[PDB]
């Protein structure tokens, strides 16, 4: 038996949707990361044990000899000691800053956990922070709402067999956030040659034409999403509809009115 | 005889696992047996105060994230919602694609909560390597259709990989189970465990064929993004090749319904009989879902293929009409500040105010949806009883089915067991449709490829969208007033399944399911999980 890296997944103010979209990996599958590369030692969306089993699970992978690395997904609400988001009576704050102190490395999955996300959004009621700023450390930030697993398992991969990969200015892998979306966007001629669609309804929309009338992002966003797709099939723009920029910080309050550009 | 010990004490479970988001369940026991319970939900993130002031068109993308496991739901709610507010019909293949769309829904989240969330309440994994994998696959021969998958050498293989990944001192996600080193609770012969571990993982090979599935028509998943104000964005969606993709998938996923998911789920249900006595609730509501008519939130309900209603009492001579007046909001006993009782959705307020853990008078993020002083069970159980009542011919046919399979009278469906049924049959039923609404929306995209209709922002106007989501009536309401939002009111599933006691001090439906659960081994509660992984929470949905 070959020991496999320890791996601690924390949820904290967030929608699952990260979690989500890491189990449609296929390079490999998720049954073949959990059970040949990785021990998935805690993770509230998948595990057996519950309550004070499940709290004593990640106890004791936090004090394994060997060692883990930590996954965070979602944000930190801060706003009343931290109390508006708990785990078995503790303050999301508390819990996620014990696991970060020891942890060999922190990658943060999805905008929530990079940068704040969707609870940050104005006027920010529960005072949720993005995990680098909450706590003080250095994050691998896999941002988008949700990212791809692609980049997401690829970065696992990466800082567990060769290091801590090479980082944009805002935290993210240039190997999967070093391009524009626009740059890679088969609809970029149209852009060009400024054939954009006004409406949805329009027959410019129906022939494929540009979107950056309609709000579309792409310009101003980092992510690789036209040139892996998602689910083996798809994009949103390849599905007609502009670019939200999901994968930039505070995106809500930035990328926004999502159907214009002012 | 079902297994009960003499506990007399709390116990309390949180993290609740193997849900959506941060439950925290209290219950007092007495000799055994639950007798009283509380549902407590322990995040809050305030999409509606978030909302206020923002563009209706943007309301969407920021309520998708409402939940990435019902993904999709709440993008859908919203858009209904905008388009009542703007007056707009949207057009037939919009109509047919966004309905496509939340059925894809169904099939991807109903799996991936029998095997990866609610199976390990039932099966023990660790019990699948004292199975002789011979024995297991003809037992599987015997009680299932004819695959491969159900070898001897598919089953020692699993076995095998099991076997080895235990023997690590590795065990990762089962780290602490309830089922280490055996359960009173736990009835399945190994040889069973075995079967259902090796669906479990191919389940999560199939999850991601259902997904791709979906993305055909949304763009992506999780999170789509091709619904539009007016309709929808997808042209390409209307064309011959991905519709011929998406059929084929659909197929796949819908063989392993048909071959693993029902199979399992009614062999799982034919050893824990006792189950269909625990964990019943008496009043359901759906607001249905698969429309022949959108063009109005009364035509949605009108025209549902799987029907809208409400059951009172467990009178099922008795469905009545949805009144979309009569559905307000409690926050009694959550953490909302004072006077915001009795609330109508379209005059909603969201006023955060904790207090303390525990604190018995205010233990919830979560707000007490009822409806005329009742409250009500929402999800495939509630939408299973109404389209039974009203005897819609698939229903009446899969429940008549499972019953006689069973040996178990209707009554007996008001349970937990009947609970984790109407999720399998319902899901039968969705497979069973698939090839005939693609068909649908094949022929109808290539005679004309109308997706999006033309639409104008009101000055001041108000819009309800309805849904029945997987886990049941979902509900989007926004007030406009200088073209911007003014108030935007999410009432969800789960707020109605596991939110706390409303106004009068009643419980509500998983806290009243939970009163007579068994408990034998209060160290280990599988039994509260069992009942609580029935209604199947998302509690980032329930609280928004
Ligand atoms: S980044 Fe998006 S998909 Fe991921 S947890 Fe946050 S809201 Fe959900
Ligand atoms: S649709 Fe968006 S990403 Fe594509 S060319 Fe136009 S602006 Fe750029
Ligand atoms: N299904 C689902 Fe999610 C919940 N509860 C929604 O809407
Ligand atoms: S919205 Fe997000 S998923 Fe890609 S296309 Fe834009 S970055
Ligand atoms: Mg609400
Ligand atoms: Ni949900």
């Amino acid at each position: 038996a070959k020991h496999r890296p320890s791996v601690v997944w924390l949820h904290n103010a967030e929608c699952t949707g990260c979690t989500e979209a890491a189990i449609r990996t296929i390079k490999p599958y998720i049954d073949a990361l959990i059970l040949d590369t990785i021990s998935l030692d805690y993770q509230e969306t998948i595990m057996a044990a519950a309550g004070e089993a499940a709290e004593a699970a990640l106890h004791q992978a936090l004090e394994g000899k060997d060692g883990y690395y930590l996954v965070v997904e979602g944000g930190l609400p801060t706003i009343d000691g931290g109390q508006w988001g708990m785990v078995a009576g503790h303050p999301m704050i508390e819990t996620t800053k014990k696991a970060a102190a020891k942890a060999k490395g922190i990658i943060c999955i999805g905008t929530c956990s990079a940068y704040g996300g969707v609870q940050k959004a104005k006027p920010n009621p529960s005072q949720a922070k993005g995990v680098s700023e909450a706590l003080g450390v250095k994050t691998i930030n896999i941002p988008g709402c949700p990212p791809n697993p692609i980049n997401f398992v690829g970065a696992v991969v990466h800082v567990l067999t060769k290091g801590i990969p090479d980082l944009d200015e805002n935290g993210r892998p240039k190997l999967f956030y070093g391009e524009l979306v626009h740059d890679n966007c088969p609809r970029l001629p149209h852009f060009e040659a400024s054939e954009f669609a006004p409406s949805f309804d329009s027959e410019e929309a129906k022939k494929g034409f540009c979107l950056y009338e309609l709000g579309c992002k792409g310009p101003v966003t980092y992510n690789n999403c036209p040139k892996v797709l998602f689910n083996q099939v798809n994009w949103p723009v390849q599905a007609g509809h502009p670019c939200l920029g999901c994968s930039e910080p505070d995106f809500w309050d930035t990328m926004t009115p999502f159907y214009e550009q002012g | 005889p079902t297994p009960q010990s003499t506990f007399t004490g709390p116990i309390v479970v949180d993290p609740i696992t193997r849900i959506e988001g941060h439950l925290r369940i209290m219950v007092e026991v007495e000799n055994g047996k639950v007798k009283d319970a509380w549902s407590s939900s322990q995040l809050f993130r305030g999409l509606e105060i978030i909302l206020k002031g923002r563009d209706p068109r943007d309301a969407q993308h920021f309520t998708q994230r409402a939940c990435g496991i019902c993904t999709y739901v709440h993008a859908l709610a919203s858009s209904r919602c905008v388009d009542d507010a703007v007056k707009v019909s949207i057009p037939a293949n919009a109509r047919m694609m966004r309905n496509l769309v939340m059925a894809s829904q169904y099939l991807h989240d109903h799996l991936v909560h029998f095997y990866h969330f609610h199976a390990l309440d039932w099966v023990d994994v660790t019990a699948a390597l004292k199975a002789d994998p011979n024995k297991a696959a003809k037992l599987a021969a015997s009680i299932a259709p004819a695959r491969p998958g159900n070898s001897a050498k598919a089953l020692k293989a699993v076995q095998d990989k099991l076997k080895a990944f235990v023997e690590s001192g590795q065990l990762g996600i089962f780290t602490n189970a309830y089922f280490l080193g055996g359960h009173k609770a736990y009835y399945l012969p190994p040889e069973v465990d075995l079967i259902a571990t090796a669906h479990y993982l191919e389940a999560l090979h199939m999850q991601v064929k259902a997904a791709s599935a979906m993305a055909i028509l949304g763009g992506k998943n999780p999170h789509t993004q091709f619904t539009v104000v007016g309709g929808c964005s997808n042209y390409q969606g209307l064309t011959k090749d991905p519709l011929a993709n998406y059929l084929a998938l659909s197929k796949e996923v819908c063989q392993f319904v048909n071959e693993c998911y029902i199979p399992d789920l009614l062999a799982v249900a034919g050893f824990y009989k006792d189950w269909g006595g625990i964990g019943g609730t008496s009043n359901y509501l759906a607001f249905g879902e698969f429309a022949t008519d959108d063009s109005s939130p009364e035509k949605h309900l009108a025209t549902s293929q799987f029907p809208s209603g409400v059951i009172t009492g467990r009178d099922l001579g008795k469905v009545d009409n949805v009144d979309l007046g009569a559905i307000y909001e409690d926050v009694k006993y959550s953490w909302y500040a004072p006077g915001g009782d009795g609330k109508h959705p379209y005059d909603g307020v969201t006023d955060p105010k904790y207090t303390k853990l525990d604190d018995k008078d205010h233990y919830s993020w979560m707000k007490a949806p009822r409806y005329k002083g009742k409250a009500m069970e929402v999800g495939p159980l509630a939408r299973t009883f109404i389209a039974y009542a009203k005897g819609q011919p698939d229903f009446k046919k899969v429940v008549d089915m499972v019953l006689g399979k069973l040996s178990v009278p209707a009554t007996a469906l008001h349970s937990t067991l009947g609970r984790t049924a109407a999720r399998g049959i319902e899901t039968a039923i969705v497979c069973a449709n698939m090839e005939k609404w693609i068909k649908e929306m094949a022929d109808s995209g290539a005679k004309d490829n109308t997706l999006c209709a033309k639409w104008e922002m009101p000055e001041e106007s108000k819009g309800v969208g309805l849904a029945d989501a997987p886990r049941g009536a979902l509900s989007h309401w926004i007030r406009i007033k200088g073209k911007k939002i003014d108030n935007f009111q999410l009432v969800v599933p789960s707020t109605w399944n596991l939110g706390p006691r409303g106004a009068q001090g009643d419980k509500s439906p998983v806290e009243e399911a939970l009163i007579g659960t068994p408990i034998a081994d209060p160290k280990r509660p599988v039994e509260i999980l069992r009942t609580v992984h029935a209604f199947d929470p998302c509690i980032a949905c329930g609280v928004h």
